[PDB]
């Protein structure tokens, strides 16, 4: 696992900031280097759960001019790719569900970081499960900030690079995140291999890119709150609910679909989760 | 012994129309007369002829 | 000749409950008797009388 | 007197399974024979026996 930090300039007279960190809650901070300011902005409106490009307006944007198309941007816990930029109006197009992330609801006011080429990285390698305490010290022509005034924070490593990427294109009966399905349930997923992609950003809309050595797909079927069926070792690109268990579980108006990729018992950091509603003969004839 | 169960719900509307029409027909199983050929003209709703043409 | 086919799917619930009740009744088409007027009292589920009143 | 009306819109897929079964089965209400015990072997679709066992 590797650690990185992002920051915003407090004043125009600040050039860069220094990175200081230590292992655990005890010890002496060891200087790791300096990094530049990361352009960032605030979402004026909520970002709905939808794959493909999405137009979003940014407020209080900083260093918007230096942003470039094709960069990798991270918000909350989702990594997105910028397709277009509007300097004057601060409107940009983001590709949802890229790299090892999946789309998620982001309320208004979420912070967007264009960390690509604007991050401070500590070259030391740290194992998963270790908690760190790091501080960022501003640097100016007048000198360096006194550590006593620097804010502190903690992070827990989770081996993000180790975990396999989750499935990509998640289409149900030809629809993306549908709340209406007419009877037969068809779910399609894409196979992502981290090694093959390398540094290329591929969104969910793209098709299969081949599997990874020893990587399979696992699906969990729930009854809204309870776990009923679990299918593991899936290697195809589609799955259908067998007719045998339909009677045993009966009609499931509220079905929760959970999708993730597992290899050697290593589950992906993120996963898909949505509760869908079924329609057709024998489903919702109260009306 | 024949059966029509377990319809994939995608084609559920056709089966719904089936349940409508056959149930509607079941009020009284009456045949206006036996026919060895399908009446090509002069037929409408409520007309039931026993098609006993060779085959 | 009559039909109940091709209703707007919005109101299918009413006619589905309809066909449900009729199918439930079709176990045995039995009438407790013939009546020239609808029984205004002392009737419940399972009571079937032939309303043969003038009209 | 009995009915199968009252039920939620959640667990009615079984109800329509039964609607597909009963209606199709009622093409001709025929029984292959009266039995005092359920046939434990040699039965399939289309086999109808009157289970007239004690009880």
């Amino acid at each position: 696992s590797y650690l990185a930090a992002l920051a915003e300039a407090p004043t125009s007279l600040s050039q860069s900031y220094t990175l200081t960190d230590r292992v655990g809650s005890s010890g002496a901070f060891v200087d790791r280097g300096t990094g530049d300011w990361c352009p960032t902005g605030l979402l004026a409106a909520e970002l709905p759960l939808a794959a493909g490009p999405n137009v979003v307006t940014l407020t209080n944007a900083t260093r918007l001019e230096d942003v470039t198309v094709g960069q990798a941007a991270v918000v909350d816990d989702e990594i997105v790719r910028v397709d277009a930029v509007n300097y004057a109006s601060g409107t940009v197009t983001l590709a949802r569900g890229c790299a090892d992330t999946v789309p998620a609801k982001h309320l208004a006011g979420a912070r967007v970081w264009f960390y690509d080429t604007f991050e401070a990285v500590d070259e030391t390698v740290y194992s998963q499960g270790v908690t760190l305490q790091a501080r960022l010290l501003t640097n100016t022509s007048e000198g360096q900030l006194a550590p006593a005034l620097a804010a502190t924070d903690s992070l827990t490593l989770t081996g993000r690079q180790g975990k396999p990427y989750p499935p990509g294109q998640f289409r149900i009966n030809g629809s993306a995140y549908p709340t209406k399905v007419y009877g037969a349930l068809s779910v399609s997923w894409a196979k992502r291999d981290r090694i093959g992609q390398a540094d290329q950003l591929i969104d969910t809309t793209v098709g299969n890119i081949g599997p990874e050595d020893g990587a399979t797909v696992t699906l969990q079927v729930y009854s809204g709150t309870t776990l009923k069926r679990t299918y593991a070792g899936l290697t195809s690109s589609s799955w259908s609910y067998p007719l045998a268990e339909d009677m045993a579980d009966g009609p499931l108006q509220d079905v929760r679909l959970v999708l993730r990729s597992v290899r050697d018992g290593i589950d992906s950091w993120q996963q898909h989760d949505i509760t869908i509603e079924r329609h057709g003969l024998g489903f919702r004839l109260g009306e | 012994g024949l059966l029509i169960n377990g319809l994939p719900g995608e084609g559920h509307y056709s089966d719904l129309i089936r349940m409508w029409r056959w149930d509607d027909f079941l009020r009284q199983p009456v045949v206006k007369g036996r026919v060895a050929t399908l009446p090509t003209t002069g037929q409408a709703e409520g007309d039931t002829y026993i098609f006993t043409g060779s085959g």
